[PDB]
């Protein structure tokens, strides 16, 4: 299993942000992509979760309303969607994956595989 | 869901003897201090029993046939539960008998079968009676018809006789103390009618679920870690015959003859004595 | 649900590093704990409190009793200079502690 991600990039402020995050073939099958961002000089912060052979997303309470974690199998794409971008989501935007498709299960299991992280800066002009 | 496992060993199987083992109550009529000869699908006296015993261990598609007798010594529980279909995908119909700690689900639904299905099995913080399951049984159950949830059924010898005759899937079992450790006990135990399913599928083939502890991890591969799947039981296939059973004062099957075994069980069918 | 964790715990390369994760009631709870250096994507080094990812050194150990999961380093080696978080699974939603910058004395 590896998960490759988007590029580096930067967004307008209040603009929509699609960081999207490439697993391999069989990946999407057994496993669940959570997306855990980390913003310059804070440490990691959980976003939320898809289980994309089920097709559910489960979102934190900071972001629910904001982002909307999409999958797709025939691309095996997992992607995530942040909209109202402001200054404070400058971030590296990892994409993680969990070893099983119960969320109960969850909890004997960590992230091993993890994406390369993707930069996502805004600026005005 | 699905787990991939490569290089795959077989199963040993050796040949064990049936002894007498495998008589159901062949209906749901008292009968006390008789003997009563019915012709039913019955595991034969002194058959060729099939004992499946054992780094990751194959588990086998076996035929059904006209039914299986199903017997497992075991005290690790790793038997959870059985599938029964004819593809065993998504095309037809399919039978799931899972159980936990506390239910057994019966399901007939269009289940995409894995190759290795399996329950994975995890303890919260070490503790036995905190057992969570993990299906890695099918990756996906779609137009399901039946479902059925009930009490479970899973040193002690647990005997199954499944069959799938008029439409109906019927279910017996026994569990019974033993002192044996190599083959089957002799002696007598009559099977209790444990279930009537109506479901009216067509079933050819089936698997045992086993349940397997994710010891260690490795990043990125999910076939890595498991327990190997060291599952021991016996197969035995049910055939057309006659059977006297002996019911005694309380209405126990306590002795039968297998009328076709030899010339003497013929003769103590014929005559009706034993 | 809030884990509290030491901002920085500095140690000479050869001794026993101890990284601590405080949270209510965090001993009947299972904490990973992720390494990650600077620049690279986080690595898991303990799951289930105990256990270690095969490919991990056998020197990471780890323990989570009461309040408290310790992650500790037995022979702190050039490579461990990194940060180290603690998670937990708290409603089904994972929660992320601070993060202790681990660094090895020259
Ligand atoms: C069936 O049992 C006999 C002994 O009764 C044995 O010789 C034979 O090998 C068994 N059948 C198979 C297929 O092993
Ligand atoms: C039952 O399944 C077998 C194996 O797939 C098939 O050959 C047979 O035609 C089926 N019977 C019915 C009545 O569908
Ligand atoms: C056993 O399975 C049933 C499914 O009907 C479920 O309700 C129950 O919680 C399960 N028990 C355990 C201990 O997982
Ligand atoms: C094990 O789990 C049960 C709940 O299923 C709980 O009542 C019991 O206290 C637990 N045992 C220990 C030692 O914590
Ligand atoms: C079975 O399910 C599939 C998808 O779930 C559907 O396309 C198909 O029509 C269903 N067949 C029946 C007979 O319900
Ligand atoms: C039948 O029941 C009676 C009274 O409940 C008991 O004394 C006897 O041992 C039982 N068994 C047989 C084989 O008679």
């Amino acid at each position: 299993v590896q998960l490759v991600q988007s590029g580096a990039e930067v967004k307008k402020a209040g603009s929509s942000v699609k960081v999207s995050c490439k697993a391999s073939g069989g990946t999407f099958s057994s496993h669940t992509i959570t997306w855990v961002r980390q913003a310059p000089g804070q440490g990691l912060e959980w976003m939320g979760r898809i289980i994309p052979i089920l097709g559910i997303a489960n979102y934190a309470q900071k972001f629910q309303g904001r982002v909307t974690i999409t999958a797709d199998k025939s691309t095996s794409t997992a992607y995530m969607e942040l909209s109202s971008l402001r200054s404070e989501d400058t971030a590296v935007y990892y994409c993680a994956s969990l070893q099983t498709v119960d969320t109960a299960i969850e909890k004997y299991y960590g992230m091993d595989v993890w994406g390369q992280g993707t930069t996502v800066t805004v600026s005005s002009a | 869901q699905c787990v991939n496992f490569t290089n795959r060993t077989q199963l040993p199987s050796a040949y064990t003897n049936s002894f007498t083992r495998g008589v159901y109550y062949p209906d749901k009529v008292f009968r006390s201090s008789v003997l009563h000869s019915t012709q039913d699908l019955f595991l034969p006296f002194f058959s060729n029993v099939t004992w499946f015993h054992a780094k990751r261990f194959d588990n086998p598609v076996l035929p059904f046939n006209d039914g299986v007798y199903f017997a497992s010594t075991e005290k690790s529980n790793i038997i959870r539960g059985w599938i029964f279909g004819t593809t065993l995908d998504s095309k037809t119909q399919s039978l799931l008998i899972v159980n936990n700690a506390t239910n057994v689900v019966i399901k007939v639904c269009e289940f995409q079968f894995c190759n290795y299905p399996f329950l994975g099995v995890y303890y919260h913080k070490n503790n036995k009676s905190w057992m969570e399951s993990e299906f890695r049984v099918y990756s996906s159950a779609n137009n399901c018809t039946f479902e059925y949830v009930s009490q479970p059924f899973l040193k002690n010898l647990s005997e199954f006789v499944f069959k799938n005759i008029d439409g109906y899937f019927k279910i017996y079992s026994k569990h019974t103390p033993i002192n044996l450790v190599r083959d089957l006990p002799q002696g007598f135990s009559a099977l209790e009618p444990l279930v009537d399913l109506p479901i009216g599928i067509n079933i050819t083939r089936f698997q045992t679920l086993l349940a397997l502890h994710r010891s260690y991890l490795t990043p990125g591969d999910s076939s890595s870690g498991w327990t190997a799947g060291a599952a021991a039981y016996y197969v035995g296939y049910l055939q057309p015959r006659t059977f006297l059973l002996k019911y005694n004062e309380n209405g126990t099957i306590t002795d039968a003859v297998d009328c076709a075994l030899d010339p003497l069980s013929e003769t103590k069918c014929t005559l009706k004595s034993f | 649900y809030e884990l509290t964790q030491p901002p920085s715990v500095s140690v000479s390369p050869g001794q026993t590093a101890s990284i601590t994760c405080s949270g209510d009631k965090l001993g009947d709870k299972y904490a990973c704990w992720y390494q990650q250096k600077p620049g690279q994507s986080p690595v898991l080094v303990i799951y289930q409190d105990n256990k270690r990812p095969s490919g991990i050194p056998e020197r990471f150990s780890g323990s989570n009793s009461g309040n408290t999961a310790t992650l500790t380093i037995s022979g702190t080696q050039a490579m461990d200079e990194a940060d180290y978080y603690c998670q937990a699974w708290d409603s089904s939603t994972a929660v992320f502690g601070g993060g202790t910058k681990l660094t090895v004395l020259g």
